[PDB]
């Protein structure tokens, strides 16, 4: 999108955009979530449902 | 095994054999429909159970 | 003095996306018969019965 800035409001506005702290979030991550000892426990079924 | 897979509660091989058409037998004490319909044998309900 | 030419930016960003919180909420999780659980040695927890 276009924007009129100050160059310090383009600054700051621009290390927002460049650095935030959200992750691409998938099965894969939230299974290596779980302990891992946990994941190897007979006891407990985990599932991704 | 369905008395190992009850008691253990880890339904992954079953899930890929069955989700992957792979050949196999379920042995364990189990219940059964007797169903004398040729049209339903035509249609093949028993593999949908 | 404002000047259009240092002033006028482009912004960029995703167009969207959720972001969650509670990892664990995903995982369906499961416990075995307190009777069949097993300790590391994969012997049950309490063998007396």
């Amino acid at each position: 999108y276009p924007s009129i800035l100050h160059p310090i409001d383009h600054a700051f506005n621009e290390y927002f955009l460049q650095h935030q702290l959200v992750e691409p979030l998938n099965n894969d991550i939230i299974f290596n979530y779980i302990p891992e000892r946990i994941r190897n426990d007979v006891n407990y079924i985990l599932n991704m449902d | 095994n369905l008395e190992e897979l009850m008691r253990t509660g880890d339904y992954a091989q079953i899930t890929n054999m069955l989700l992957n058409n792979q050949p196999v037998a379920l042995v364990g004490a189990l219940p059964f429909i007797t169903d004398s319909s040729v049209i339903s044998l035509v249609a093949k309900l028993d593999a949908t159970v | 003095q404002f000047d259009f030419r240092a002033s006028m930016h482009m912004l960029t960003s995703n167009l969207t996306f959720t972001v969650y919180s509670d990892l664990l909420a995903f995982v369906s999780a499961d416990t075995v018969e307190p009777i069949n659980a097993v300790a590391f040695d994969n012997m049950r927890i309490m063998n007396e019965l």
